[PDB]
RNA sequence: UAUCUGGUUGAUCCUGCCAGUAGUCAUAUGCUUGUCUCAAAGAUUAAGCCAUGCAUGUCUAAGUAUAAGCAAUUUAUACAGUGAAACUGCGAAUGGCUCAUUAAAUCAGUUAUCGUUUAUUUGAUAGUUCCUUUACUACAUGGUAUAACUGUGGUAAUUCUAGAGCUAAUACAUGCUUAAAAUCUCGACCCUUUGGAAGAGAUGUAUUUAUUAGAUAAAAAAUCAAUGUCUUCGGACUCUUUGAUGAUUCAUAAUAACUUUUCGAAUCGCAUGGCCUUGUGCUGGCGAUGGUUCAUUCAAAUUUCUGCCCUAUCAACUUUCGAUGGUAGGAUAGUGGCCUACCAUGGUUUCAACGGGUAACGGGGAAUAAGGGUUCGAUUCCGGAGAGGGAGCCUGAGAAACGGCUACCA
RNA sequence: GGACUUUUACUUUGAAAAAAUUAGAGUGUUCAAAGCAGGCGUAUUGCUCGAAUAUAUUAGCAUGGAAUAAUAGAAUAGGACG
RNA sequence: GCCCGUCGCUAGUACCGAUUGAAUGGCUUAGUGAGGCCUCAGGAUCUGGGA
């Protein structure tokens, strides 16, 4: 039941250092690597099981494959996304774009559909009002008092020039 | 100890950062830096007449004076820019209520601004690690050469 | 990884285990107070020694020095306070002297039959353990 | 060893706190904070041990959490909040200030106070160098970060700050014959005025007072926080005036209110 | 891996010190990044608390300065040619800090006579001007002009390339220019 | 709390040991054993070996919910309650255990960092991001590729996992922005003077290098090269600005550049209001999570002075293969023979080096009570070291980690 | 602030100084070993004392002392003051 | 009277000693050398020179 792993060619098993994104191995913890066998990604009378995927459909229908089909479990939920699975430029508006899957409970039939994300909403706006707001805010009272330490020091010399003088 | 050469290396010794314009025409060739230790040690003439470089001089280099001030009386110095000092002292063993002579020997850096003989007492200072073993730097010496030239010939 | 908790013993030994006249010196204090143990009587003998230590101790530095003086005078009215001394030799040269039967007068069970209502160091005692 | 330590034995607990030998064998360890470790007074032992407004620690969270009470002003959510000289606790249910100032034993003692001098603390300044872009500030004992500050003020100077604001509205000098509260050593909380520092150039300056009672002693510079002029301090001390007495002298005016 | 701590190393007595505790990695030391030159190939490395450091192995270009004009060009690094460490460094053409190398100076030519209108070696308006301020200035020095008809200049390496990335210099001037002229051809 | 007694002789006085005597937070064992409280306890020998169970996980209004989950009601047709799984974040470096090693090591007291790293807490801290600079750059917000899941599987077997098909972000990867001004270099033109100019670029922070300022030890002048501000056109310059330390090439700033370019909010929760030229315009409340730099705090790492048991049936030791110093680099978080090159011949010792032994972790302390001492400390607190033995390392702020991984040995 | 200073031992006072331990104060855990409590009233709406002190030495620091014991100084004058 | 040594018995202890005797533990020459880390290459695939 070793799996194999693409690229290691040899018909044979070995065994490798895996580590995180990586086939044949999930890691259990923060920057560990555990030291596994792996079948090779030559085929072999050995194996029990040979993965395939159909590239080009020949002249005939295979059953339980081509003669059915089903169906992607989940649909767009990030804005741009649902955008791009209809294709609908920045004015159509997503919302009634998103898709709606029904449901019952019996007696009654529901309807869920997802939360858009980077979503640009009147709420957003406010935020990125507020931030340059508080930055250029800040920026001038940063500025006064600068400047105001500047006097605190400038009539401190003009006391040192006035106590040069009483003397 | 340096003495003569000072450009003596396979590397070029300059003190560092401390730049002169070869196009400002100087009478002095080589400006040179200095500072004050502190505590109260004159940085001697020797280190600002000097023509040396040791940065791990307390006057004229990149070490710092801080910490232990100790003397001792300089018994070794056949190590080049560094000497060996005993510290000697009494130490008190209470069930017999009387001391025993001790001793220590501290190695210490010895900047070409001082010229030590052995024999002589020298007050040095704490500094950085300098090397594997010394942390001191020669910082006066309270000594001269203990009447040595009042061992001349005959009448 | 508690606090230590802490004891220490109450009580100390005769150095020479058969001396025929201390012995008898013991049980008689047994005798007349109602003891069941040397113990008890070692028990009072072993806190009059420290007493006493404290007392010499005290009694070598100077007259009038601080610690003398709180620590000399504390020791003197706590033993007032229970009635071991005498109002009188209230200067600690008396708690220097004192003696054990001076401690012995003091114990409940003594009490409890010196003025009557005992009448016997014994029934003193039965009275006492049964509430 | 590998790493921050997170707990506190009990027994290992500064001894100004007052805990108790038993009832466990941990304490509470004082989180990172604006005064160190040793010498500060976290939220639960103030709370629980010196009000004894909660019972279970359990309790302490739960008052807390309400964000009934504040330090300096700011609202403070930690249990084991570091809590330390000079700060303002306060208790916005029972109308409640406090000052964490020390005894004359050394210990930070419970201290009520006005509802406006509750409004301004005191700090030591620690440092004072030259920040980025050429702004300068100083840093107090209490790890406050205060840009443009009088020239004229230095290390060992205090300052009144506003805790409603940031700001510092006035600082004291360190000169000879100027009010003086003890923060560390034996001599801690003792109050006396100064007589001149010695000074001793590279290592522990040493700072000679001399209280009310014309007794004298010493503690190095470190140690040594200013708090005003001879009468005249800056805020309300406690009972007492760290004065110390003998234990002599302690034990007859405990022995002389007696007359019930 | 490699350990600095003292901890081996027999005590100034001369005597052998037993191991107390194993090999903590914060006494660890790392390996030499050994840059050469040629094509920018620069590893970070992850050093304690975060903390990047930049270990160059093979370096192209540096960013040279001309102390005394007070600039600062960059140019090509040409090749090692003294280093008072090892020898095996200048044969190699591995550059660390205090290597001797040849730069460009191209670079720094075409400043200098834009800046002076000179020209080593052998018409607008303000510039006239400000041509004119200067000189009496112009001066250079021999041992120094002479290089650029070569087309390459002498200069000294000042930054760490196995700690930061960079193979940074000063150009070498005056004093101790003559310094490794004399140690070039008197090797030579 | 300053005490001795029995035993050599026919008897005697001595020397002198054996014996007695008493304590032991000092172990075992025997016999005996009723009550309150207190409560040490697989250290010693074997840091010998271990069945099985448990001892590290964690969610706020506030990062991610189309559970084909629960709940239904109560306004919600993008979402909204509650919430498994999973992702993301933080923690797992604390704690607890043990005393094998360790004899100038550890450890203690006392120093140093002007010799460094520091998650976090607390306090400060960011108008500069684009581009030959009118036919413009998503800012009303740019990219996919994945878990969980769905479905197809493989092995006797594990916290094994493979092929297929989806889909999120405070995961991954990108990428816009904001005032006024001042100073710099270029310089189209105009004109000869003593000379001046539209307007063109550049200038956040961080990185790397080089250069400069960072005065002050009491006062004055002349001249060279550049070149500042003010003319009462020979001339003058008059007020002239300076932080800390015992001490610095310090803090901080300035010039020329350098960079596979660090940071400069594409984030979230509650409220929903002002304000007119009625754009769903432009604004705007409370606080979360972030973010660079500095400070602070919890730290760490090294480090100065002095101090260890027995041993000479150990007297010379140290440099094979660094031993002691110098120069340069490299490496490090950083000093340093730490490592490498080159060069030198040093370093320690009867004041006991070096070697050996320890049935040796160090300290606070414990037992014995005239005093001086003697003996003990695996073990409730602090420090250190380890996880069957060695080495290696990944993650991370922090491990040379073992209830983490890798290898060899057992 | 400048300009310079023969070295030490001893002793005095003082700083800096963990807690538990120890010595020791206060407090009737019913006594006691302990513990750091507790004590008063309007016991219906709080009053209040505490949680000391000492030891802590050898070394380092800081200060007073100038006996005792060392060290150094001026003789080929290369002496001392100006 | 005392008393010395060989010689003889029983029992116990330590020594010397062929076995170039044995065992444990600590270092360590020379040879062989796992593994991770760094590094020169590599390029199953997968995108815009990089992974
Ligand atoms: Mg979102
Ligand atoms: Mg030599
Ligand atoms: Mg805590
Ligand atoms: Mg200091
Ligand atoms: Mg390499
Ligand atoms: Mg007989
Ligand atoms: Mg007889
Ligand atoms: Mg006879
Ligand atoms: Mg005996
Ligand atoms: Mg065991
Ligand atoms: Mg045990
Ligand atoms: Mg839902
Ligand atoms: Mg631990
Ligand atoms: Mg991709
Ligand atoms: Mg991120
Ligand atoms: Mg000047
Ligand atoms: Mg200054
Ligand atoms: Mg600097
Ligand atoms: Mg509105
Ligand atoms: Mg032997
Ligand atoms: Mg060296
Ligand atoms: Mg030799
Ligand atoms: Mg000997
Ligand atoms: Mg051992
Ligand atoms: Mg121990
Ligand atoms: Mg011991
Ligand atoms: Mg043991
Ligand atoms: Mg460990
Ligand atoms: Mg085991
Ligand atoms: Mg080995
Ligand atoms: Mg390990
Ligand atoms: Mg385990
Ligand atoms: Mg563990
Ligand atoms: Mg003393
Ligand atoms: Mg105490």
């Amino acid at each position: 039941g070793f799996p194999m792993k693409q690229g290691v060619l040899l018909p044979t098993r070995i065994k490798l250092l895996l580590t995180k994104n990586v086939s044949c191995y999930r890691p259990r913890r923060d920057g560990e690597r555990k030291r596994k066998s792996v079948r090779g990604a030559i085929v072999g009378p050995d194996l029990a099981v040979l993965a395939l995927v159909i590239v080009k459909k020949g002249e005939q229908e295979l059953e339980g494959l081509t003669d059915t089909t089903v169906p992607k479990r989940l649909g767009p939920k990030r804005a741009n996304n649902i955008r791009k699975f209809f294709g609908l430029s920045k004015e159509d508006d997503v919302r009634d774009f998103v898709i709606r899957r029904e449901v019952t409970k019996g007696e009654k039939t529901y309807t869920k559909a997802p939360k858009i994300q980077r979503l640009v909403t009147p709420q957003r706006l406010q935020r990125k009002r507020h931030q340059r707001a508080l930055k250029v805010r800040n920026a001038q009272a940063q500025r006064e008092a600068a400047a105001e330490y500047a006097q605190l020091l400038a009539k401190r010399l003009s006391e040192r020039k006035a106590e040069k003088a009483e003397i | 100890s340096t003495e003569l050469t000072v450009q003596s290396e396979r590397a070029f010794q300059k003190q560092p950062h401390i730049f002169n314009n070869p196009k400002v025409k100087t009478s002095k060739r080589t400006k040179r830096w200095y500072k004050n230790a502190g505590l109260g040690f004159k940085t001697p003439k020797t280190a600002i007449e000097g023509s040396y470089i040791d940065k791990k001089c307390p006057f004229t280099g990149l070490v710092s004076i801080r910490g232990k001030i100790l003397t001792g009386t300089v018994v070794s110095t056949k190590m080049h820019r560094t000497i060996v000092i005993r510290r000697a002292y009494l130490h008190y063993i209470p069930k017999y209520n009387r001391y025993e002579k001790r001793h220590k020997n501290v190695p210490v850096h010895v900047s070409p601004a001082f010229r030590v003989q052995v024999g002589d007492i020298v007050t040095v200072g704490q500094c950085r690690p300098i090397s594997k073993t010394v942390r001191f730097n020669v910082v006066k010496v309270s000594a001269a050469a203990a009447k040595a030239n009042k061992q001349f010939a005959k009448f | 990884p508690r606090a230590p908790r802490t004891y220490s013993k109450t009580y100390s030994t005769p150095k020479r285990p058969y001396e025929s006249s201390r012995l008898d010196a013991e049980l008689k204090l047994a005798g007349e107070f109602g003891l069941k143990n040397k113990k008890e009587i070692y028990r009072i003998s072993f806190q009059l020694s420290k007493i006493r230590r404290a007392a010499r101790d005290l009694l070598t530095r100077d007259e009038k020095d601080p610690k003398r003086l709180f620590e000399g005078n504390a020791l003197i009215r706590r033993l007032v306070r229970v009635g071991v001394l005498s109002e009188d030799k209230k200067k600690l040269d008396y708690v220097l002297a004192l003696k054990v039967e001076d401690f012995l007068e003091r114990r409940l069970q003594t009490q409890v039959y010196k003025l009557g209502l005992a009448k016997s160091v014994h029934h003193a005692r039965v009275l006492i353990t049964q509430r | 060893a590998r790493g921050p330590k997170k707990h506190l034995k009990r027994l290992a607990a500064p001894h100004h706190w007052l805990l108790d030998k038993l009832s466990g064998c941990y304490a509470p360890r004082p989180s990172a904070g604006p005064h160190k470790l040793r010498e500060s007074l976290p939220l639960i032992v103030f709370l629980r041990n010196r009000l004894k407004y909660a019972l279970n620690g359990r309790e302490v969270k739960a008052i807390l959490m309400q964000r009934h009470v504040k330090v300096d002003g700011k609202v403070r959510t930690d249990t084991t909040y570091p809590a330390g000289f000079m700060d303002v606790i306060t208790l916005d249910a029972t109308n409640e200030n406090f000052r964490l100032v020390y005894d004359v034993k050394g210990r930070f003692a419970v201290h009520r106070i006005t509802d406006e001098e509750a409004s301004y603390k005191l700090g030591k300044v620690k440092k004072v160098q030259l920040g980025k872009k050429g702004v300068p500030y100083v840093v107090t004992h209490d790890g406050r970060t205060i840009r443009y500050p009088d020239p004229n003020i230095k290390v060992n100077d205090t300052v009144k700050i506003d805790l409603a604001s940031g700001k510092i509205t006035d600082f004291i000098k360190f000169d000879a014959g100027k009010l003086v509260y003890v923060t560390g050593g034996r001599n801690l909380g003792r109050i006396g005025t100064i007589v001149h520092k010695e000074r001793h150039d590279g290592g522990f300056d040493l700072v000679h007072i001399k209280d009310s009672l014309d007794n004298t002693f010493v503690t190095r510079l470190n140690n040594v926080f200013v708090i005003g002029e001879q009468g005249k301090p800056y805020i309300s001390l406690p009972k007492g005036k760290g004065i110390k007495l003998s234990i002599a002298e302690e034990r007859d005016r405990r022995r002389a209110q007696q007359g019930l | 891996g490699i350990s600095r701590d003292s901890r081996h190393k027999r005590s100034a007595t001369g005597a052998k010190r037993a191991q107390f505790r194993k090999k903590r990695k914060f006494e660890l030391g790392r390996q030499p990044a050994n840059t050469k030159i040629g094509a920018k190939r620069i590893h970070s490395v992850r050093t304690r608390g975060g903390n990047k450091k930049y270990r160059a192995l093979r370096i192209e270009t540096g960013n040279f300065s001309w102390a005394s004009e007070g600039i600062s060009k960059k140019t090509r690094i040409a090749g090692v040619v003294y280093h008072p460490s090892n020898n095996e460094l200048v044969r190699t053409n591995t550059l660390t800090k205090a290597a001797i190398v040849q730069i460009d100076a191209t670079p720094f030519r075409q400043w200098f006579e834009a800046h002076y209108g000179q020209t080593l070696g052998k018409k607008s308006k303000n510039a006239e001007r400000k041509w004119a301020a200067r000189a009496a200035s112009a001066k250079i020095e021999s041992s120094v002009e002479s290089q650029f008809s070569a087309g390459r200049l002498y200069a000294c390496i000042s930054s760490r390339p196995g700690q930061s990335g960079r193979c940074d210099g000063y150009i070498l001037e005056g004093e101790e220019l003559a310094f490794y002229l004399r140690r070039l051809t008197a090797k030579k």
